[PDB]
């Protein structure tokens, strides 16, 4: 390692290198193996319907032009060498905005091997679209994907595959999403046909199951508590008009306020969610409580109060428990 | 920034030369940077907003247009009656005191019409320049500072917190003139007034960072809450 | 996964019913295979709005509609011709597959309904 | 002939010193200016600034770029602007601005046989506007764009509006939701210092705010809450709960819509017309409740 | 779940190629010479977004020494992820770290150490931020392992203790005083149903609103925390106060 | 300056109504039911119906 | 008052200066070659960013 | 600082319980060591517990689960083999360590409960 022979070798690897031409131009296609090391998934936004992903993206191919003899060890060159080499035109099809980290330097790896093999690594943060089905929200289970494709070259010129097969993607255990948990992940390889031709594609899919604890602590519990507060009106004597109507008006106002607060933090989807069904059920329950008091007031003075009051007291908890049981069995 | 470079002496009847932005990157310029700037930008349209002039004696003048977001730690104890002295520091990043020295030109900091400034919550009282030497790991550096004195204006908080607090306290006092037997009315007055005080406290304190000490408005709101609570328990 | 069954085979109104993970395969498409001839693209319908695309041969003669309640796609056939004698399939396509006219981009296929009229 | 033009262009660009202005030792170069306003797509009172998109055109004359024989004006690729001299025009009161860059840099260079150069850019700029919100929302703002030369005095460059009052076009294209362009003006000045006199141009707009939205936003509900306070009088003197609840509910409502007011406004140091109206209606409901008491 | 941090980051390494003699002073060259020199491929592993400041020029330092030592300095503002255990919130104590690693070079090629020992990192004591206090900071050096090989790592860790003064005068004390005010219903006469029930419903609504104002600045976490438990307890107290009159 | 060529791609978008049915109309209708249920409440209940 | 659109924008034109004999197939060149070729100055009139 | 204590040692169910600053060490991992050879990776489990990894030669024979609150990890071992006789360890790994299969990345170790079959 006199360090001048290395410079000569690297120089004559270049000096006749055309970056405009892929390896084996006009020959068989270049096989580019790919592997990913996931660092984290920072965000999963229902409003924007996308997720942010940070990863180490490693591509691996062979270029006979970059073959050297002599030096029997792998050359870990400076990342700037990547500017003077052909690299695959890989891109993420469903990305919305992505960048390569650039502090302190451009986070790039170039590693050559004596047989012309090239290992090219990047550190990429990317926001990727993920259409979500919120019909069963918040007891929903989403499928998100990252689609890797060649922009310029068809299958006649380039081919993609996963290095190590199912072991190509690592770091799935590193994900720490407070709202979600990754049930499963999958790798797929295929060819997609366009007007211009057939292009390679790789797909990395994740299945995310949402955690229900936050919505138990936020949505369901206040609704149940307000419904019970509505039930409290039945125990008060019938003659207390102000006391008995106050409970009804505050229950319905609180339920509507909960509805607005809940619906003003999600996309304006046109269909009904599970949370909407439960919320409307609780609303009609407090509504029936208020109308029960109104009907009693109409019956007694201004037209048995004890019998109907006792019947309401025994039946309302039973009916609400039955409704909750039916709902929770339906959505679980 | 003005400095002498004997390498740029030129002899001709032309007494000054304007260089385009291409030669700004071909000569030596200082590496001056703003120490307390969280984010600074240079303007670029229609051309790069910068100028470089050279005189035959060798003097070089280099002018730049900058927008700087400089940090200013605020002691918000007397808020909204608080004055601050916000700094703007700069120095050479690489060259220590033995290599580069900065000096304030006579009448250095010009300020145009203060009425055109973008301040609307504060008022600009004055400014003062200083120079000092700061010791760091890489060496000792000449640091040049400009302090701007700012004073907060009282109109917004007077309109939105103090007067509402006083009027809701008067609303609390209105209960004493109601008959003793109007139990629901007086109870509603007291409970509603304390809710109003809590809401006012929250919307008053959300206009600040999450500092862990009391301010003048918090004290005023606390005393008003004490008054209405005293009326309710009375 | 998705299961497709097509039935209801000159005013033919074919109907393809889909079950399973219909969300992951929004676009649906009708294809035609004549006796001893290559599969060809008849039409395509989007998800939640029924934005429709047609082949040049069958424009303004065949129509496709989406229900989104029974999860069915209806292909209504008008101005029939002798050349319109073939096996008709319904197939689903993923969100990122590219191209409507290429059968290989479609994942799941129906058995196929024969039409001789 | 085609080849005649092809080597004529290379003859023009050859031997051209970008570093020196036209007529370096001669009189100042006159730069006429046109602005075609594409849209004013935002006017924020919070940040107190407005975003403006425009086509900014500059016409000047350079003897070095003069060609003869060819009878038509040569339109060149925009990258040629990197080789040609251009004025150092800038906007004094801008905060953030950029030239649009898709599919290419939206820039235009056009040469003429005499030597006239037309230089066009597509610029979106966020210009600062000082807004006097004393009569808000019945206010009328005056928002300006100032155009300056960075490092040239009147002895080296001169600005003027090409076409006079007709220099600026596209004002009718402006469509703001809560504003209406009442008038626009063009001004040309020379700011004089002891160092020297520097050119200045100014394009001003008066923006009148629309009133219907604020009529439906604040004034109508305030009058409605005042009527809710009023109906307390028809209720009996005996009903303490009803009268007191109605009065205090009106008071709380007036405070709440006061809080919703100023939600998306700067924390100004003075009172507004809307504030005067809200405090007046608060006073009315307060005297209603105090009268019942 | 992130902290922004501005810092002067300095690296020192010996290079025989850049050794000179005959000049008895250390040479501070223009920063752009860094483009013509090898520099280590250092990066921050837990970074989310960062940049080097660029006004008036790139805030970069290159300094050579006669023996061959090169000092390379940058001014970096970086946002770094810091997972937080908000179980004892706001009585929690967080551990936020910055991990520094070579992107390309294994331990066979490059080696990291903290220059100056435990005094490598300075200026931490002078940091002041409202919501937290820096109790302690630590420096660690490691050799992590991957499939490609073994890589150096440095780690600068801080322990942040949240100052419980804001929540005392926004969450705990209003909820407490609402609870004592809810207790007023007991002293009122029994037959005044309207007043007692009004007080109860108002206190319960108050507790629900104060619960709603919380948890907006907080993440969407599944588990319960200390402030949630306190608010639930106060809510149960006022609810039982209303049920008492019922 | 002159005549320039232009292409234009136009889309006509129709808005879905389910979200606004669930967000605006139904709450208004239900609160209107709250308004009318005062009628069945009886006289001398000033604190209630007001 | 805007919408975000993602698309693939393809432009087809003819340049006789870029005509070559010999190689009887399409030349799919690297993306960096475009800086050495004339391209139309196409732009979107009503875009904000 | 986490202290790990193991237990256990048909089908055999080992359990490892941690006590200390477990939040800073989200990843937990089971390793195995027989005489005459270095410790080898068996499996790994995350903080949430939904993501699990296994060695190549223990697929479908051993299984790992995580019980939070109790703060324990369970390794249930079916259809044991003669080569499975070894000492089994449980270890914790930091948030930014990198590489599940390499024991040097793990800071804190267990006791090494013996298993013989
Ligand atoms: C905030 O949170 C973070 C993250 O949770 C937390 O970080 C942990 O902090 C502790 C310190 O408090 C770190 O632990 C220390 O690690 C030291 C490094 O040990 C590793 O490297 C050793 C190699 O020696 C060389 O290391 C470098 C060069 O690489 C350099 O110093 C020298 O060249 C040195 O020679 C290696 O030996 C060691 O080996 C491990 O494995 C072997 C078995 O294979 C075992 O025998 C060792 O004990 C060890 O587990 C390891 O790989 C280490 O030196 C240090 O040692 C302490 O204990 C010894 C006595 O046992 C004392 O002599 C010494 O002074 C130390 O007290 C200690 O182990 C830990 O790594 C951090 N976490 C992570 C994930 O990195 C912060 O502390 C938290 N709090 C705050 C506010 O910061
Ligand atoms: C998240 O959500 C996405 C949304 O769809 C899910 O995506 C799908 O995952 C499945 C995996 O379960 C993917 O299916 C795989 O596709 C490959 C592709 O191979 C292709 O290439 C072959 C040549 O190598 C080619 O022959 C194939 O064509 C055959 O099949 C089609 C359809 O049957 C037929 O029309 C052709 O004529 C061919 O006969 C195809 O072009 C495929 O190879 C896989 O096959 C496995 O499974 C089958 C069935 O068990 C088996 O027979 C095989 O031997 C092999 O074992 C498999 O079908 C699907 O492509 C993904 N969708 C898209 C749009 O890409 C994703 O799974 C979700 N993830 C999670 C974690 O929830
Ligand atoms: C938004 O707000 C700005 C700031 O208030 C307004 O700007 C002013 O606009 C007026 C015009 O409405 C400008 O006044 C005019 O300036 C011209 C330039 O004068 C040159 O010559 C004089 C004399 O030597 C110099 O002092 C000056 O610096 C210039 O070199 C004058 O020519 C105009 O003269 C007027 O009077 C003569 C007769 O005396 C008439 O013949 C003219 O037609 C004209 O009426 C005039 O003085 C003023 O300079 C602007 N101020 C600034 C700071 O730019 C905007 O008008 C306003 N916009 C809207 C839409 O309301
Ligand atoms: C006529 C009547 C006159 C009454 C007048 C009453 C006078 C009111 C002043 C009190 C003392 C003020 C000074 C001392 C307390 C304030 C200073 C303080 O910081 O206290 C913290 C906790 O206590 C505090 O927040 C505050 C404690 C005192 C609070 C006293 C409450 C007053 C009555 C509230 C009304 C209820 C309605 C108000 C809510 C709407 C300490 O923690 P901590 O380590 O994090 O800081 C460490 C550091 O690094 C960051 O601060
Ligand atoms: C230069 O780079 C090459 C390419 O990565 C390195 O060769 C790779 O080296 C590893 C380690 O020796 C080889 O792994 C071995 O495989 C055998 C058989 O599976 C296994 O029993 C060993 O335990 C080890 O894992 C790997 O096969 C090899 N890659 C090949 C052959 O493609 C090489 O070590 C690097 N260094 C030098 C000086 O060349
Ligand atoms: C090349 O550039 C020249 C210069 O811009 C173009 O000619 C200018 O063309 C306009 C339009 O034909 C002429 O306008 C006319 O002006 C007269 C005099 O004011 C007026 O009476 C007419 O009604 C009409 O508006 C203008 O005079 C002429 N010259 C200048 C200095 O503007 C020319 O069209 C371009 N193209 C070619 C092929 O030359
Ligand atoms: C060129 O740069 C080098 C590197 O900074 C300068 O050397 C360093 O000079 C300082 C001050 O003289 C030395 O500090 C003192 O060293 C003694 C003995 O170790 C110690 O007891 C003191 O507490 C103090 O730290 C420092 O050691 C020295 N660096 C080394 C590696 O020895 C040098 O002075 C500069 N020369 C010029 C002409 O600028
Ligand atoms: C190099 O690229 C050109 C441009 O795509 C390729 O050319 C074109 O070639 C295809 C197939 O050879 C022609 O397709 C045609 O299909 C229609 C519909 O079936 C049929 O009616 C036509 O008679 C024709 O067969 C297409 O028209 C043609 N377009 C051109 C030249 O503008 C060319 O094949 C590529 N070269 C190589 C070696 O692949
Ligand atoms: C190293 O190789 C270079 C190749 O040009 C040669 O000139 C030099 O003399 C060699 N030195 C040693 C020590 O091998
Ligand atoms: C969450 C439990 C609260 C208990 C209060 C008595």
């Amino acid at each position: 390692g006199n360090m001048s022979f290395v410079k000569e070798t690297v120089d004559k690897l270049l000096k006749g290198y055309d970056i405009r031409l892929r390896p084996d131009f006009g020959g068989p296609p270049v096989c580019v193996g790919m592997n990913i090391d996931i660092a984290s998934i920072d965000m999963v936004s229902e409003v924007n319907m996308d997720y942010t992903l940070t990863m180490y993206f490693q591509q691996y191919w062979r270029d006979k032009r970059l073959a050297y003899s002599g030096i029997p060890l792998n050359l870990t060159l400076d990342n700037r060498v990547a500017d003077q080499l052909w690299v695959p035109d890989t891109y993420f099809l469903n990305d919305k905005k992505s960048f390569v980290h650039g502090v302190t330097v451009k986070n790039r790896m170039i590693r050559l091997h004596p047989d012309g093999t090239v290992l090219y690594g990047l550190r990429i943060t990317t926001t990727a679209a993920c259409m979500m089905d919120l019909r069963r929200y918040p007891l929903d289970e989403q499928n998100c994907t990252l689609e890797i494709e060649s922009y310029g070259y068809t299958t006649d010129d380039i081919e993609f595959y996963w290095r190590g097969g199912d072991k190509a993607v690592t770091g799935v255990e590193r994900i720490e999403l407070p709202q979600f948990s990754i049930v499963e992940h999958r790798l797929v390889s295929r060819n997609v046909v366009f007007a211009t031709g057939a292009y390679p594609r790789l797909s990395l899919s994740f299945r995310l199951k949402r955690n229900i604890g936050y919505f138990i602590l936020q949505t369901y519990m206040p609704s149940i508590l307000i419904t019970i507060l509505s039930w409290v009106s039945f125990w008060i004597n019938y003659d207390a008009s102000a006391a008995r109507v106050a409970l009804g008006i505050t229950t319905v106002l609180t339920m509507t306020t909960i509805n607005t607060h809940l619906r003003e933090t999600l996309p304006k989807i046109p269909y009904v969610k599970a949370i909407d069904m439960y919320l409307m059920g609780c609303f009609v329950f407090v509504f029936l409580a208020l109308l029960e008091y109104a009907f009693v007031n109409y019956i007694f003075f201004g037209r048995d109060v004890n019998a109907i009051d006792r019947w309401s007291r025994i039946v309302f908890p039973f009916t609400f428990s039955l409704f909750n049981l039916v709902y929770w069995l339906y959505y679980v | 920034q003005t400095w002498y470079d004997r390498r740029l002496k030129f002899n001709s009847t032309i007494k000054v030369l304007r260089l385009n932005s291409n030669m700004v990157g071909k000569i030596w310029i200082p590496d001056t940077f703003f120490r307390n700037s969280k984010k600074a930008d240079a303007h670029w349209i229609t051309t790069p907003n910068r100028m470089l002039r050279i005189w035959n004696d060798g003097r070089v003048l280099y002018t730049l247009r900058l927008t700087i977001d400089a940090e200013c730690q605020l002691q918000l104890h007397n808020f909204p009656m608080d004055e601050h002295s916000c700094p703007l520091e700069f120095s050479s990043y690489g060259y220590p005191r033995e290599e580069i020295v900065y000096q304030w030109k006579r009448s250095s900091v010009e300020v145009g019409d203060t009425r055109s400034w973008r301040l609307y919550q504060f008022s600009f009282v004055g400014l003062r320049n200083t120079t000092e030497v700061v010791k760091t790991t890489s060496g000792d550096y000449v640091v040049m500072s400009v302090y701007f004195d700012l004073s907060r204006r009282m109109g917004y908080f007077t309109i939105q917190t103090y007067i509402p607090c006083t009027l809701i306290v008067v609303l609390s006092w209105v209960s004493f003139w109601i008959n003793k037997d109007a139990v629901p009315a007086r109870t509603s007055l007291g409970i509603t007034t304390v809710l109003t005080m809590t809401t006012l406290s929250t919307i008053a304190r959300k206009s600040l960072p999450k500092v862990s000490y009391v301010t003048a408005m918090d004290l005023f709101v606390s005393v008003c809450f004490i008054f209405v609570f005293s009326a309710l328990v009375e | 996964q998705v299961q497709l069954v097509e039935s209801g085979g000159g005013s033919l109104r074919l109907s393809c019913a889909a079950s399973g993970h219909t969300f992951n395969y929004p676009i649906m498409g009708w294809f035609r295979q004549a006796p001893g001839k290559e599969r060809e693209f008849v039409g395509a319908i989007s998800w939640s709005g029924g934005s429709t695309s047609y082949a040049d041969s069958v424009k303004d003669r065949f129509t496709i509609s989406r229900d989104n309640a029974k999860n069915t796609v209806y292909l209504e056939m008008n101005n029939l011709k002798p050349e319109d004698t073939a096996v008709y399939y319904c197939a689903a396509k993923g969100r990122y597959s590219g191209g409507l006219y290429y059968p290989t981009n479609y994942d799941y296929w129906g058995q196929g309904t024969q039409v001789t009229v």
